[PDB]
DNA sequence: GCTCCTCTAGACTCGACCGC
DNA sequence: GCGGTCGAGTCTAGAGGAGCT
């Protein structure tokens, strides 16, 4: 209801406000994510990218094309693409169990809508099979609930498909009602398989030292729905994003007006080569009471609100007021870098 | 006619079973005897209602040896109790060489004949055995070293991590590198050196029973725990001289006398690495050595003294039976132990963010000097600190760089204002007063982002989640503790006025405190209004904050998601170092039996363990086993982390576990014993008559009618009938019912208790009876005759401590039945071939793992024994008859795990799924008497 | 000729080798990146936002469905659609520019391409001014990567309209191939989508209003990342740090196995947390010929070789090798990071 | 009819350096 | 020379046990 608007005029998702009702988001054919919120799902596969593949020693990415040949119609799935790479990447890891690959892209669901997809196609043992599925899903949840305000609405629920295979599915708790943002199903060997038909010594893994087929593991995770769910979860009208996901950390403003340009200018090229990423506050034409400039910039869940004073041409110290905290601090210019870098980097 | 009727019209035992087992023609029933019964019921009104007689029920009973039930049960006792008191009898008298000087260091067990000559061995090759091992604590559980004596000679056992000093030794542990060995083996907290034994944990029964000196000392000469705390702060007074601690040093001071037991000041076992341990191994040898032979001398003289106290040998051959509880586990333990404790870590650091979302949304306070209408956060410090101190087109490719570099120069020359900065930075001046303090400073190696330093036991805590008691916010004062403020820097008495309308008497209405326009009730503490409470948070107000009474008041999400985690994560925090530290040893497939390696549910990939409880078969002068791990009160809770420890105790494939749980055994001992003392038959008491013809389901026991008498919840009743029947006064009452309700005055919950204990009384002949044989000179047991202890005997402590033997009379008895349930189930299951063995004895309940070809006759042989077990009540009594209705269990389960009932799912926190989803462990069969001689055609054998 | 062998060997691309058509790697029909191939188009992605959106004021990230049964021809239709959407988020003051990293389809039938396309609304005065300057922008932007700036060429050339445009080249060892291409279209696409209503087309630039004349500055990731890579090509790829996908190898020479392996572990993890990308070389139990080793973490453009032995364990010293200069050096590991960073900076 | 020990965490205090 | 933190030190309140390690 009133999420929308926020979520419209802060430039989080575009278009009319008749294109956006809840049916089109969570289809998958919506106008579009404005640049904001393309920023947050930038963060968001970023976090997933770090917490899946990079603190790994196994996991690699991977590149499956937007169309599927033969059988002429456009992607559905990620996962039914990633199966494809299997006995190439195999290499890399010298046939060592186990190993997954992963990927962020965008798969078209009939309704045509297309939803934001991660995969993270993952080869074990048979033997380790329901461990590394417990393993997974008690990592997946943790890192769902990791960025989360509020972990108890997201949840996991465990489901047995029509082979009775084990398999679990996450929902986030929107308040219209539970609905599916992840899913980790024990394919088992059915898939790899089908397939890839003849002998089956291609696919064999180094489990220790036995070659064993490997059991396959999908947790497909819909990073647009994803990101919707994160923006209902953050939601005076604020948005309490995690600060590893906030899509614009510190808004530059401007308190002489050339000096105080000058140094807006310095600092603004300082933050970026750090990878703080600024919104430039120092190009309006309009003056606007502070209260009305800050609802406007907690809207849009920016960590910092900088403001370089006329005094910093004497002095050298700095407003800065954080969102949460809603209590403004003077520090000195030269230490601001550092302080940022600090705060966001805890994670 | 199968059917049969007392002269109450109560439906006593089938004809085709009374004859089986009282005999025939039996004694008719006093006239005088009836009338009195007859006006004592209807005195209560409970006399004319009847109730639809239970379908009569027809058996072969086994051929019962000796003249009736008593000397069945004898013979049954001695046949069982032979074997092991012969080498007590051994053990006993003896001619011990004197002790090695030098202990040798090879490994497994050694042998030292005359004059301390060393020679190896492989086991002790004797039946009787006094035992002491050593575990190094530091290392791990694995035993270190053992020092045991038999009537020929003594032995040492050194374990391979003691003798080889090797890499790291798996963690895991199996039968491997524990310690191998009719037998006996004695010992003091002998629970302890039975889990270090190799043959112990096989499945099949090893014929080998324990005896505890500690357990014979707890039944002798025991103390209460009132009791024991007077002895322990000194050391009407004579009891000192008679009894003491379960120390091993003070039993062996009271029992033997003379020079003080050797006690290891240093602690190598128990804090030492293992490199002390072997280098002090020719002295921890010696004092494990003198460790044996006090406890040898204790035992020598205990065991006259033990039998002669308890004459009736049913009460030794159930404590020796009782002494092998085997609770048998699987994988799914060690997944139940990780799952539970990242809940738990995970669930802990969900309430540290919101504890801190909770202070960071406060802070917005500050602004418009809102925090003064706060009712909850007013008094806390928000001053701030002051930060003292010492269109144009393109750009050309030059101009670019030229600006560029401009910006850069002038922010760069700001640096050089580094002179005005203070050399020590100040920590966060522009946050209030009270957020300074929890935010760590910058300077910290260790800083965190936000309130890093906020957690619950801090005086702030209680005041960012607006708790609320009975709607009132809660308030903390030095000088009197946590307590609340009633509405009736300035406090905002005008906000908590408006509070309490949207949402009186309490611990005292303290004006020495003041806050204006509030009087400010203390928290009811556990220790009496004398005392004050330092946490809102403690163990002790969980019932309150689960009843409704203390929430998080104005509701913020972050509020109340604290405080029901606070209530989830609640039992898991105090028994985690408890439950993770469990002796499990798995046992290698080598080692399994036929039945298990063999079917279909066996699992090629897993493993199956057998946690052997550290139970003290005699852990109170009631006898009763204590045991804090597994014996309490406990079950499945939707809403608690762990809590389903019980359900993971799963049978392993080709087995399963056939127990049964006694319907108020405790009460039914109190009415029988009540009736037979007042007309000598069933029903004569109101109480008995209420036990026996009330119905749970139509709201007429005891607990139904009390709770509607009283008007509180039957799990408060529960407690208040128990309490009530152990002799609690009505000051505990009163305090009962204070706790219960806080509403509740002292006068009202005085004049109600009162009343409730004014219910001759419906009870009055039980209590006399109670009373008449606990102030007699000897207080024995009524059925088994077994002693009280001697720090409760009229002799030696007149006058006080009387309700502890007034309890001790009804748990002892009840610890009685418990006794001849084993022995009845082990007679059974040795005549009839039944292969089973004990499980476990939680509390009331009575477990046997069983094979799973013989669950229903083990059913039927559970059944038989109540049966007996109720009939020699009543024989011992003097009554010679049975009601129809307890003359059986009201249903056997038949599952594969633990479980208070065979439909629950066990839905916890920990494992949300439920025990099929996951643990694939379907539901059990509860099965009533019918269904069972149905299935098992009647009889026993095959 | 030689390098796509080492593309596919080395897992830059996917498929089969027999399948290494030129043209599909040209038009987009190709069966997709490998693993270090996508995370080099990644790195070209993260420097080209740099380059043109995070060091920008007035340049916004957008993002257009692919479909709208067919697809989309190009990405400027949904920044034409942002125009008005957009005309808010730079508060309505012309100019101002949208950029994209999004795929275009080319039917080579369905073909999959992701342009770099970026479009500046100046205002007509200004039009050819801000062309030049995005067309001197992109030219220093693809010549600062290259190790021979000299092989990228630009062009003038006329279109049908009367329309100046500039085409950028890269000087591929068979011939010249367009890489990116300028276009002043105008105000006739705009206007067209948008007949009469002139309150939308005209936007605050100066004091007065005005409809703008788009520029399309389209560049082909997929295709930079071809001309970079035959920029690089004893057998080496030598690549700015910026843009190779990882950095430097750990490895382990002889025993004690288990030391070794932990102080690799706990010098892999202090690398990535820092942000450099680490080849987990040590994880392998066969450690091959030095030489060959050092080729194969050449082949992968890896900047350093780390090899952890036994004196460490005596005195910390390691050796590294830098692929640029095949010298070797000592260092103890509390520097090695420091040097890792440094060289990535410096370059 | 109701306390002993040890062990851990939170809170207030005084004495002491040091930067202004 | 004088105020502003900073670190022992003690007090209080709670929590584990009343065995044996
Ligand atoms: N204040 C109390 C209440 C109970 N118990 C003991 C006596 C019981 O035998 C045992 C088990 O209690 P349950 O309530 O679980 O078993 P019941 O059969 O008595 O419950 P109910 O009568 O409601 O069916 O706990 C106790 O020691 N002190
Ligand atoms: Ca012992
Ligand atoms: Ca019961």
């Amino acid at each position: 209801e009133a999420l929308l608007e926020i979520c419209q005029r802060r430039h989080f998702l575009s278009g009319s406000k008749q294109q956006l009702s809840r049916d089109s988001l969570l289809s998958g054919c919506h106008p579009g994510f404005g640049p904001l919120g393309v920023e947050l799902r930038k963060n968001l596969a970023a976090e997933w990218w770090t917490s899946v593949v990079v603190f790994r020693e196994q996991v690699f990415p991977v590149d499956a094309l937007h169309h599927k040949p033969g059988p002429g119609k456009l992607r559905e799935n990620l996962l039914h693409g990633a199966l494809e790479h299997y006995v190439n990447c195999l290499d890399l890891v010298n046939k060592r169990l186990p190993y997954g690959l992963a990927q962020i892209g965008v798969c078209f669901h009939p309704v045509i809508g297309e939803k934001t997809e991660a995969s993270l196609v993952w080869f074990t043992p048979p033997r380790t099979s329901n461990q590394w599925l417990d393993f997974w899903l008690r990592h997946r949840l943790q890192w769902w609930r990791k960025f989360a305000m509020s972990p108890s609405n997201f949840s996991s629920s465990d489901c047995q498909d029509e082979e009775g295979r084990k398999g679990n599915k996450l929902y986030y708790n929107f308040p219209w009602g539970k609905e599916l943002i992840e899913t980790l199903w024990n394919l088992g060997d059915h898939e790899l398989l089908h397939m890839y038909p003849g002998n089956v010594s291609k696919l064999h893994g180094r489990d220790g030292r036995k070659n064993v087929v490997p059991c396959v593991l999908s947790v497909n995770g819909d990073l647009d729905r994803g990101m919707l769910a994160y923006l209902y979860d953050s939601f005076r009208k604020v948005l309490k994003l995690h600060p590893c996901l906030a899509p614009i950390k510190v808004a530059l403003d401007v308190g002489p007006t050339l000096e105080l340009r000058q140094v807006c200018q310095g600092l603004f090229n300082e933050l970026l080569e750090n990878g703080i990423s600024v919104w430039p506050g120092y190009l309006e034409t309009m003056q606007s009471s502070l209260e009305q400039l800050y609802s406007k910039y907690d809207e849009m869940s920016i960590l910092f609100t900088v403001l370089v004073t006329e005094t910093t041409l004497e002095n050298g110290l700095i407003h800065l007021r954080s969102r949460d905290t809603t209590m403004k601090e003077m520090m000195h210019i030269s230490k601001l870098k550092d302080f940022l870098i600090k705060y966001i980097s805890s994670a | 006619g199968q059917l049969r009727l007392n002269p109450l019209l109560i439906q006593m035992l089938s004809r085709g079973l009374h004859e089986q087992i009282f005999g025939c023609g039996g004694e008719m029933p006093d006239e005088a005897a009836v009338q009195r019964s007859v006006e004592h019921l209807q005195k209560h009104g409970l006399w004319g209602q009847p109730a639809t007689p239970l379908p009569d029920v027809e058996l072969r009973l086994p051929r019962l040896f000796g003249g009736n039930l008593d000397q069945h049960f004898r013979l049954l006792a001695q046949k069982q109790s032979l074997p092991y008191l012969e080498a007590a009898a051994s053990l006993l008298e003896a001619q011990l060489p004197p002790e090695p000087k030098s202990w040798a260091w090879a490994e497994g067990w050694t042998r030292y004949g005359p004059e301390g000559e060393a020679e190896p061995v492989a086991i002790p090759e004797e039946r009787a055995l006094v035992f002491d091992v050593e575990v190094c604590l530091a290392e791990g559980t694995c035993p270190t070293l053992a020092v045991a004596i038999s009537p020929s000679a003594w032995y040492s056992w050194c374990s391979r991590r003691l003798v080889e000093e090797r890499y790291s030794w798996t963690s895991q542990l199996s039968p491997a590198d524990l310690i191998p060995l009719e037998q006996l083996v004695v010992g003091h907290n002998v629970s302890f050196d039975r889990a270090h034994i190799r043959e112990q944990y096989l499945i099949q029964d090893s014929r080998m029973r324990f005896l505890d000196t500690m357990s014979m000392h707890m039944a002798i000469s025991g103390l209460s725990s009132f009791q024991r705390s007077l002895w322990m702060g000194a050391k009407s007074w004579d009891w000192m001289d008679i009894s003491s601690a379960n120390n091993l040093a003070d039993v062996h001071n009271l029992y033997v006398g003379g020079p003080p037991l050797e006690k290891e000041p240093r602690e190598l076992f128990v804090k030492g690495s293992m490199r002390d341990i072997r280098e002090n191994f020719q002295d921890l040898m010696q004092y494990c050595a003198r460790d044996v032979w006090a406890t040898f001398e204790v035992f020598q003289q205990q065991l006259p003294l033990f039998l002669e106290r308890c004459p009736h040998p049913v009460t030794l051959a159930g404590m020796l039976e009782m002494g092998v509880s085997y609770l048998p586990v699987n994988q799914n333990w060690e997944r139940y132990l990780t799952e539970a404790q990242n809940t738990y870590e995970e669930l802990q650091r969900e309430m540290k963010k919101s504890l801190m979302d909770l202070a960071n949304d406060a802070c917005q306070l500050l602004s418009g000097e809102r925090y003064k209408e706060d009712p909850w956060l007013w008094d806390l410090e928000w001053d701030l600190q002051e930060f003292k101190q010492k269109d144009p087109g393109p750009p050309s490719e030059e101009e670019e760089l030229q600006r560029s570099v401009t910006a850069h120069n002038r922010l760069q020359q700001l640096r050089s204002t580094t002179d005005l900065l203070p050399k020590r930075p100040q920590h966060l001046p522009g946050h209030p007063g009270w957020y300074r303090k929890l935010c760590p400073r910058l300077d910290d190696p260790a800083w965190a982002p936000g309130p890093s330093l906020l957690s619950l036991q801090m005086r702030v805590t209680p005041k960012l989640m607006a708790l609320t008691w009975d709607g009132f916010p809660l308030h903390y004062s030095d000088s009197h503790g946590w307590g609340y403020l009633v509405p009736g820097v300035t406090c905002p008495y005008r906000a908590i006025e408006s509070l309490y309308r949207k949402h009186h008497h309490g611990n005292g209405p303290y004006n020495d405190v003041n806050i204006p326009g509030c009087w400010f009730f203390k928290l009811p503490h556990k220790d009496g209004n004398n005392y004050n409470v330092g946490s809102p948070f403690a163990k002790d107000f969980l019932p309150k904050m689960e009843d409704g009474t203390l929430q998080a008041g104005p509701g913020g999400a972050s509020g109340p998601r604290a405080l029901e985690i606070n209530k989830m994560i609640s039992f898991w925090r105090n028994a985690h170092k408890r439950i993770s530290s469990q002796m499990v040893v798995w046992l290698p497939r080598s080692a399994l039996p036929r039945v298990v390696t063999r079917h279909p549910s066996f699992d090629e990939e897993g493993h199956y363990g057998a946690i052997l409880p550290q139970v003290v078969t005699a852990g109170t002068i009631t006898r009763r086993a204590v045991e804090p791990t597994w014996l309490t009160a406990s079950n499945a809770r939707p809403d608690r982390v762990g809590s389903e420890l019980k359900a993971m105790v799963q049978a392993p494939p080709g087995y399963v576990l056939v127990g049964a749980d006694v319907d108020s055994q405790e009460l039914w001992i109190a009415a029988v014993l009540g009736d037979a003392h007042f007309a000598g038959m069933h029903g004569c008491t109101a109480f008995g008559w209420m036990t026996l013809q009330g119905r749970k389901s139509r709201g007429t026991d005891l607990h139904s009618k009390t709770a509607a008498t009283v008007g509180i919840s039957r799990e408060h009743a529960k407690i208040f009938n128990y309490g009530r029947i152990y002799g609690a006064g009505q000051s505990f009452a009163e305090r009962l019912l204070m706790q219960f309700n806080h509403r509740l005055t002292r006068q009202e919950a005085a004049e109600k208790a009162q009343q409730m204990y004014a219910v001759g009384g419906t009870e009055s002949e039980m209590f006399n009876k109670l009373e008449s044989i606990a102030m007699s000179d000897t207080p024995r047991t009524p059925v088994l005759g077994c002693c009280i202890s001697r720090a409760l005997e009229p002799s030696v402590v007149q006058g006080e401590f009387i309700t502890s033997r007034v309890n001790w009379v009804v748990q002892s008895s009840a610890v009685d039945y418990l006794h001849l349930m084993l022995v009845a189930m082990k007679w059974l299951f040795e005549e009839f071939a039944i292969d089973g063995r004990f499980c476990i004895s939680i509390h009331d309940e009575v477990r046997y793992l069983v094979r799973e070809e013989d669950r229903y006759r083990a059913a039927l042989a559970l059944q038989i024994t109540n049966l007996l077990t109720r009939c020699m009540f009543a024989y011992k009594l003097g009554l010679n008859d049975l009601p129809q209705s307890v003359a059986f269990f009201s249903a056997v389960d038949i599952d594969q795990c633990l479980r208070k009932e065979v439909t629950m799912d066990c839905k916890t926190p920990s494992n949300p799924t439920g025990m099929e989803r996951r643990y694939g462990i379907p539901q059990g069969e509860a099965l009533d008497i019918y269904q069972i001689i149905e299935l098992t055609k009647g009889s026993l054998e095959k």
